[PDB]
This record gives structure tokens, C-alpha cells and sequence, in this order.
């Protein structure tokens, strides 16, 4: 339809070429399949679905901006709701020229459920659910283990439990406000969307090019010319349109490869920072990694990384060893 | 080597792996451990003894009903809470949920013998 | 017949979040899993002429 | 498990299958006119000046 807009004569001329349309269809089908696979690899890592506990008091820890809001039509956390609101007739014009869009296999609600299950898992059992059965651990003890994991005795946590919970709760509130006020915060996801839209708009736009033909419209060529003259003019338009689609697909394949790399990275981060604790420097936030919480977003994933940073410090004298006797 | 990256070398805790060849590729056999039977115990962050607060050095304080012990985090092998299993820092007033118990001093019987 | 359905996302499961309650493993199972990766593809050559 | 599951090695099988298709397409693409009177150079040369 893109090339031969319901023209029998165009179709017959198109058939003088090899299996051009078949290859384009295979390339685009292959991309569409990968897009659903990427989503599943990033989010469906744990097939056990845990409910968010009803007890909203984790030893002084809040998490209400992270956990889903039960009062809404879509069970999104306050942060997720913000992310969805921030990232954003032509669709008909594209449809009428043979350009369409397929639905994703997983819906936003399904993604939210996976995200919530992972959060419920982490808050209730720390990392144990990610490597075997989920073992409940009082939340402050999960933190104690995470502290030992960065070289700080658990004694610090218990002595400072109230301070830590308060600093934590404040940090989460700050993120939601930061995302709300910063116009570029989600630019990465917006850019993906913008590129896809432009590529399709280019294909529609090039239908108007003549490519050496007397006109861009097959119906005008056919209403004014006889068969052999029309065939010459039609072939000029076919060549141009074949080139347009071929160009589109090649670029679309390259962009898909970039996205697979991003998706693979995201999947790695979830496996290592959400379902674990990571010692890799700057892998999951600056500072020492303690834990992470995923949030969903249009076409992507947003991670909240909880880390520690040393603060006030003092100048002390030191020595390699003590000489006793 | 032995990787600590979660799920990198397969699900569960990674111990070791063995490669096998294949046409155009490689197949890995990853040996991992998964916790199996488990039990629910009562717990506490610390033990209050002589007014000082005792934290386990390498484990978790576990209540078996009427008695407290220390186990390694990944396996239920109860130890007697002794002064060699804990460290002391801070008093019994700060830690939230601290419970009163006895910390055994291993030197005492030698002082008496 | 061909049946249409909503897919299941995962098994329903649960845990008891509870303060002062902890689970500790008493036994273990050793398992071995298989991971497959391609390394190379057939090397071909086409004579243009 | 490997013996019994036919899909187990699909990740490697797919590489092979994709490259086979890429070559089968090149061969099949030879049987095209592209606006020419025939797909065969020898027929063009045999009958025309
Ligand atoms: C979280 O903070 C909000 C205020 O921003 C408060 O209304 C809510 O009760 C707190 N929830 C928890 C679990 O602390
Ligand atoms: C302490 O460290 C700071 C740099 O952070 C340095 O400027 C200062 O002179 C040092 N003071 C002493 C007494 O060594
Ligand atoms: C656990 O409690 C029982 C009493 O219910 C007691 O007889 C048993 O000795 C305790 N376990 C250990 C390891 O001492
Ligand atoms: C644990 O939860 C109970 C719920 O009845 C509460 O009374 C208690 O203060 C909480 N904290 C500790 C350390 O036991
Ligand atoms: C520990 O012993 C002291 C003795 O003065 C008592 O006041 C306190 O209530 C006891 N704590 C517990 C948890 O039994
Ligand atoms: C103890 O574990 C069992 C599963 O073996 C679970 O059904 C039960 O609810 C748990 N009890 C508590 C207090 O967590």
C-alpha cells in the first residue's frame, strides 16, 4: 500500500522485482518481536507475585511514594503517576498510507503489577526472594545487613535508626519534586518516542516526491496516460518508493539494536541492584550502594538507588602498627 | 572464579561452573545453591545483659521459644550466646526492641576451678 | 479449540511482613542450570562478479 | 533434559537458520526481471545485439 496505492498496474510492475516486500516485512516483524522480549527480560524476572503488605510502618521507613496507590484507577505509585504524566489527525494520516502501530504484549497495568511484586518482595524479604524462596526479615535488619555489606557495623544503624529513617523519607520526597519540576528529567524516553515519530513522518512525506515522474499521484498518471507511457512513469515512482522504505528499515534496525543494548543493561541493573546489593562502583548510584527500587515508565524503567555518602570527617594521626613489648 | 553478581551465573548462590562446547557456541553449566526447608523464629536486634548491648558478630539472634541462640545467616546451626559471639557497643537504652538475656562468659569456670 | 485468555503474570505468592519475625534456612538444595550463548556464525563470501 | 527438550538449543539453531535465509534470498533474487526482458543474461545476449 505504501508503494502502490490501490493500483493494479503498479502492483504488477512491483512484481517484476524480487521479494522486496517480504524482506521488509521480516525486518519489521523481527523488531517488533524483540521489543516485547526486551520488556519481559527487564521486568518479568521474578515469577512469584507478592502483595504489598498492609502495614505501612517499616520501622519508621515510609515508602508511600514508591508503593502503588490503591485509590487510583491505575495502581501506580505517586512517582509512577508522575512519570506517566510527564512523557508524551497524524495517526490517521499515517494509517491511510499503510503505516500502522501494533499494541505491546504487556499492558501498563501488567508492568505495574510486576513492579509492585518486586517492591513487595524487597521490602518484606530483602534479597532472599531473588535467589530462592522469600524469607521474611524485619525491615531494620535488612538494613543492618546492607550496612555490613558496605563495611559499616550494624551498630551504627541501630544507634541511629531514627535519623536514618528520617533522612531516607526526606530523600524520597525530594525525588518526586525534582522530577516534577525538571523539564529534561525524562528526556531519554521522550527522545525514543520522537525519533520513531519522525521516521514515520518522513515516509509519509516522501510519497509526495516525484523522483523524475510527471506527478506523485498514481491516479493522475493513470487517468491521463496510456498503458506503456504510464508504465514508465509508474516505474519511476516505484523505484523512489522502494528506496524510501529500504532506507527506513535500515535505520529502524540500527535503532532497535541500540535499544536492545539499553534493555540489556536495564535488566542487568535490576538483577544486580534490585534483587541484590552491588559492590560495583557507580553501577547503581554514586556512593555506597545499599538497595534499589524500580518504578515503571512509558517505554522504560526508572530506578531509585539508595546509597550512602560519608559526611563530616576529621583529620587524625595514623600509624601502621603499635609496638608493645 | 566465583561471581557474586546476582543471577549472572544462574539463579541462586553461585559456586562454580563448567563450560561445554557446542556448534557455533558455548553452553555453561552453572552450579548454584538454593535454600530449602526453612523455619520462622522470633528475633531481636540485640541482647541486653549487664546493662550493655550485645550485637552478634556474624549472625542473627534467634529465639527458639524459651531460649536465645545465634545462627549464621544462611543456615540454622544454633550457638550459645557467649561473649565470643558478640560485640558490645552502647547501652540497653538506645536499641529499639532489645531483649534481656544471658551472655555466657567462657572464662568464669576457669576462675572458679 | 483455540482459546483466548488473559495471560497470567506469575504465581500468586505471599510473605508475612512482620516485625520480630525472621525466617532462617534449615536445609539446602544444590542445583545446576544450563545457559546457552552463540559465539560465531558461518563465515561466507560472495564473489560480486 | 537437553535430550528431551527440542527447543533447548534454539538460540544456536536460530543463528544458523537466519544465515541460511539470507543466502536463499540472494539466490532467489536472481530470478527477477527488474524491468528487463528476462532474468537470464545468456538469453539477452543470445537474441539481442
Ligand atoms: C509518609 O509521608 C506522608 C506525608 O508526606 C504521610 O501522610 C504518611 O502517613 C507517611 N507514611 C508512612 C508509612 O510513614
Ligand atoms: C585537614 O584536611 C583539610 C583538607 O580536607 C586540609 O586543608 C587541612 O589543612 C587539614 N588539617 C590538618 C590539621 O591536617
Ligand atoms: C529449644 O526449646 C526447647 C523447649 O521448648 C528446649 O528443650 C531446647 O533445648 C531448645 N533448643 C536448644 C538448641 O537448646
Ligand atoms: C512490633 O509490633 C508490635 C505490634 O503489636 C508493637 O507493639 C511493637 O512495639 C513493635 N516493635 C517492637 C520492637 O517490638
Ligand atoms: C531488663 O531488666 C531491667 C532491670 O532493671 C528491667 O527494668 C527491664 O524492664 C528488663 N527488660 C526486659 C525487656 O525485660
Ligand atoms: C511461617 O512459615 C509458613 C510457611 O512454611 C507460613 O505459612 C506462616 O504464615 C509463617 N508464619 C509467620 C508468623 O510468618
Amino acid at each position: 500500500m505504501y508503494i502502490c496505492g490501490d493500483s493494479t498496474e503498479c502492483s504488477n510492475l512491483l512484481l517484476q522485482y524480487g521479494s522486496f516486500c517480504t524482506q521488509l516485512n521480516r525486518a519489521l516483524t523481527g523488531i517488533a518481536v524483540e521489543q516485547d522480549k526486551n520488556t519481559q527480560e527487564v521486568f518479568a524476572q521474578v515469577k512469584q507475585i507478592y502483595k504489598t503488605p498492609p502495614i505501612k510502618d517499616f520501622g519508621g521507613f515510609n515508602f508511600s511514594q514508591i508503593l502503588p496507590d490503591p485509590s487510583k484507577p491505575s495502581k501506580r505509585s505517586p512517582i509512577e503517576d508522575l512519570l506517566f504524566n510527564k512523557v508524551t489527525d497524524l495517526i490517521c494520516a499515517q494509517k491511510f498510507n499503510g503505516l500502522t502501530v501494533l499494541p505491546p504484549l504487556l499492558t501498563d497495568e501488567m508492568i505495574a503489577q510486576y513492579t509492585s511484586a518486586l517492591l513487595a518482595g524487597t521490602i518484606c524479604s530483602g534479597w532472599t526472594f531473588g535467589a530462592g524462596p522469600a524469607l521474611q526479615i524485619p525491615f531494620p535488619m535488612q538494613m543492618a545487613y546492607r550496612f555490613n555489606g558496605i563495611g559499616v557495623t550494624q551498630n551504627v544503624l541501630y544507634e541511629n535508626q531514627k535519623l536514618i529513617a528520617n533522612q531516607f523519607n526526606s530523600a524520597i520526597g525530594k525525588i518526586q519534586d525534582s522530577l516534577s519540576s525538571t523539564p529534561s528529567a525524562l528526556g531519554k524516553l521522550q527522545d525514543v518516542v520522537n525519533q520513531n515519530a519522525q521516521a514515520l513522518n518522513t515516509l509519509v512525506k516522501q510519497l509526495s516526491s516525484n523522483f523524475g515522474a510527471i506527478s506523485s499521484v498514481l491516479n493522475d498518471i493513470l487517468s491521463r496516460l496510456d498503458p506503456p507511457e504510464a508504465e514508465v512513469q509508474i516505474d519511476r515512482l516505484i523505484t523512489g518508493r522502494l528506496q524510501s522504505l529500504q532506507t527506513y528499515v535500515t535505520q529502524q534496525l540500527i535503532r532497535a539494536a541500540e535499544i536492545r543494548a539499553s534493555a540489556n543493561l536495564a535488566a542487568t541493573k535490576m538483577s544486580e541492584c534490585v534483587l541484590g546489593q552491588s559492590k560495583r562502583v557507580d553501577f547503581c548510584g554514586k556512593g555506597y550502594h545499599l538497595m534499589s527500587f524500580p518504578q515503571s515508565a512509558p517505554h522504560g524503567v526508572v530506578f531509585l538507588h539508595v546509597t550512602y555518602v560519608p559526611a563530616q570527617e576529621k583529620n587524625f594521626t595514623t600509624a601502621p602498627a603499635i609496638c608493645h613489648d | 572464579g566465583q561471581s557474586k553478581r546476582v543471577d549472572f551465573c544462574g539463579k541462586g548462590y553461585h559456586l562454580m561452573s563448567f563450560p561445554q562446547s557446542a556448534p557455533h557456541g558455548v553452553v555453561f553449566l552453572h552450579v548454584t545453591y538454593v535454600p530449602a526447608q526453612e523455619k520462622n523464629f522470633t528475633t531481636a536486634p540485640a541482647i541486653c545483659h549487664d546493662g550493655k548491648a550485645h550485637f552478634p558478630r556474624e549472625g542473627v539472634f534467634v529465639s527458639n521459644g524459651t531460649h536465645w541462640f545465634v545462627t549464621q545467616r544462611n543456615f540454622y546451626e544454633p550457638q550459645i550466646i557467649t561473649t565470643d559471639n558478640t560485640f558490645v557497643s552502647g547501652n540497653c537504652d538506645v536499641v529499639i526492641g532489645i531483649v534481656n538475656n544471658t551472655v555466657y562468659d567462657p572464662l568464669q569456670p576457669e576462675l572458679d576451678s | 479449540s483455540i482459546i483466548a485468555y488473559t495471560m497470567s503474570l506469575g504465581a500468586e505468592n505471599s510473605c508475612a511482613y512482620s516485625n520480630n519475625s525472621i525466617a532462617i534456612p534449615t536445609n539446602f538444595t544444590i542445583s545446576v542450570t544450563t545457559e546457552i550463548l552463540p559465539v560465531s556464525m558461518t563465515k561466507t563470501s560472495v564473489d560480486c562478479t
